[PDB]
């Protein structure tokens, strides 16, 4: 069969061109909402979890994007004490404390 | 105690700890690392060269692990049975998005966050782009930094505004600086190095469309010829076996032999033998998949149909005769416009594609114009007997059709094999 | 190489069993040799020369000497471009003023070519004063029309004089055949 | 066909060889237009070429 | 060298323009990272018109 133009045009009709957009940004993983649930997943389980996907997706931008808005509990003060000259402990204390 | 360093496992305590399984990989530290996530404790790395060292207690780790890389990146890592154990979420990226005016609005609002300045018909531009770069019509491409990379080049274009004219204008230039190749390939057709038939009919020749990879991209047509003769029922590819072959059964050869044995059958045996060849190289042949150029090639030289040379052919065959997708069919179909624009436009141009493409045709703005215009044809086919009627002009079915054509020149091949076969009696 | 299939001989096996159909099979088997070796062969290209070499072998036609042959050839008889035209063109010039222009001397080059002939001063010199020719074909079958003197299709033409030649031999053949059962 | 010498010719004219020529220079990446115009992008945007 | 010097590490603000030949490029545009730094190709015609 022939195919008509019609049958062929795919490009989306521009109707504007005289102003800017004024869009909001757009939620992290935007057309990714399976890689968006498994990670919401991972973060309320606390899994381990790991990102496959092709290159140049811009995978670590829209992950450390999504991470800084989570709020996890204020993590404790860990650091290192030593008990003596030759041994050294891992000290845990309440934030803010070390 | 205070000369002890903190990596990334102390500085991500109560936090993520976001990894490449790549670097995993590279360093070799996956196994230490998978010992101190099963562990769920790690002591700070110490060199040999010190009988002196601290016995450190090992530090606990409250981290989460977030790897992040390419799938064959981690198909290193989940042949290990462990790794599926520690890591059970599997966030998959999907190499494209859904074409929606919600993904368009989105894609809007990630570029104005990058910093660019935007316009409804840049915006609209950019978002036919990214579609154009999955190569579906329904898809959108989700690789946003090359998205974010052919925007920088429009405002860079543009001054600071992603216009249409500006985003239109660095497409173009992207293609400007790789078409070198093909810049000579249209000088060597246009002066006569190269010749194509882009006009009239010829028997068993046809515009097949490759993409060549000797080269760089930009897919171009091919003529590639048949020629039958009387003999056994072997299908010599002249191009699969330019070196040995014989010791190699092609899925192509296979694929167009199985078809012209089993849909002609009134002689026991395929009475010709049909040589393939791809003429002027440059031409890189699949070897795995049967062509359509080649079936109706086969069928034209048998049948001595001379289909037209206006339409180039395109798509994988099956067995059965039915026309498969093929890859890059805006490359070859924009090629082929390329050869035909460069030598004029006669209006009767066109190409024939497998219909299971049409989900993959985001042709660009020229040949699109031209098909509007009537100046170039795109046919879909479903079957070869459909891509043999429209370059031969004729219907298979009915009297003086196609395919009586093609039996009479099966039957003819079969007269002289039996002529033979009397020479080789009395 | 007997192990390995050559594009070349593939190219010239399916140009004369499907040109030439008359016959089940092609019933001549034609060996092409370069005397002197020096000459490096390109075994995934099909040239001119051996072709019409090939088609003078089985129609007995008495090719001309005085033009030498260059280029390509694909299964269908279309002559090809070749690249160091120039250079094929330049040498045979220098061998036949070597050996003397004796003014009906030339070469036979593909039509495709026609964009890459830069040819030197001396050449172009003698093509003006007649001493030295130029053919461009486009297919095979000029090539032969060129160096034999005479038309394809005709009275007496280079096509029935092949086909002759191969009724010549498959009659020669059938002589074999009845010698294997008679 | 037998080619004539005119068809043959390739020869830029020579119409004088006595006086010297006064051009001027000619610009970066003359006949190289892709290249040139490449680099202009490259400059302009500061990308890496 | 045992003892050293904790250098800050010196920013980049050059515009880097690789020269070479197509085959020179064959072995370094594998890399997606390659694609990724360099994206404009300013590339040479052997020929002029």
């Amino acid at each position: 069969m022939r195919l008509s133009y019609e049958a062929l045009e795919w490009r989306t009709p521009i109707e504007n061109s005289t102003e800017p957009v004024s869009l909001p940004p757009p939620p992290p993983f935007f057309g990714q909402e399976r890689a968006r649930e498994a990670l919401e997943l991972a973060i309320r389980g606390g899994f381990h979890a790991y990102l496959v996907g092709p290159p140049s997706l811009g995978k670590h931008e829209a992950l450390l994007a999504y991470l800084s808005t989570q709020s996890v509990e204020t993590p404790p003060d860990l650091l290192y004490v030593p008990l003596s000259e030759r041994k050294v402990a891992v000290l845990t204390l309440p934030s803010g404390q070390e | 105690v205070s000369l002890i360093r903190p990596g990334a496992v102390h500085r991500a305590q109560g936090g993520y700890l976001i990894l490449d399984a790549l670097s995993l990989k590279r360093e070799g530290t996956w196994e230490a690392f998978k010992r101190a996530l099963r562990n769920g404790q790690v002591e700070p790395v110490t060199e040999p060269q010190a009988p002196a060292g601290l016995e450190v207690e090992p530090f606990p780790i409250q981290m989460q692990v977030i790897l992040v890389g390419t799938p064959e990146a981690f198909e290193g890592l989940e042949e290990d049975p462990a790794f599926s154990e520690l890591f059970r979420i599997r966030a998959e990226f999907s190499p494209t998005l859904p074409a929606s005016p919600e993904n368009c609005t989105a894609l809007g609002g990630w570029l104005l966050a990058q910093g660019f300045q935007l316009t409804q018909g840049g915006l609209t531009r950019l978002y036919d782009e990214a579609r154009r770069m999955a190569e579906q019509r329904d898809r959108m491409d989700a690789r946003l930094v090359e998205i974010r990379a052919l925007a920088e080049e429009a405002a860079v274009l543009g001054g600071g505004l992603l216009t249409a004219e500006s985003v239109e204008q660095a497409i173009a230039a992207r293609e400007h600086r790789s078409f070198l190749s093909e810049e000579e390939f249209l000088r060597a057709v246009q002066e006569g190095v190269i010749r194509l038939r882009t006009t009239g009919r010829a028997v068993g020749e046809v515009n097949s469309l490759v993409v060549v990879e000797a080269a760089p991209y930009w897919g171009r047509p091919a003529r590639l010829t048949a020629r039958a003769a009387p003999g056994r029922d072997h299908l010599i590819s002249i191009d699969r076996e330019a070196g040995l072959g014989g010791q190699i059964f092609h899925k192509a050869v296979l694929t167009l032999a199985g078809y012209l044995r089993s849909r002609y059958i009134e002689h026991g045996s395929l009475p010709v033998t049909i040589s393939l060849a791809f003429e002027q190289n440059y031409v890189s042949i699949e070897g795995d998949s049967a062509g359509l150029a080649e079936l109706v090639a086969a069928l034209s030289a048998i049948g001595n149909l001379p289909l037209r040379q206006d339409l180039a052919v395109t798509g994988a065959v099956d067995q059965t005769g039915k026309v498969l997708a093929v890859g890059a069919i805006n490359a070859k179909v924009e090629g082929f416009f390329r050869v035909c624009k460069a030598l004029g436009l006669s209006g009767t141009q066109g190409v024939i594609l497998p219909e299971a493409n049409l989900a993959n045709l985001t042709l660009r703005a020229e040949v699109l114009e031209a098909v509007r215009a009537g100046q170039f044809h795109i046919y879909a086919v479903e079957t070869a007997e459909q891509a043999l009627e429209i370059l031969a002009g004729a219907r298979m079915e009915g009297f003086r059709g196609l395919q009586e054509k093609i039996r009479a020149g099966l039957e003819a091949f079969a007269r002289l094999e039996e002529g033979h076969d009397k020479e080789d009696r009395e």
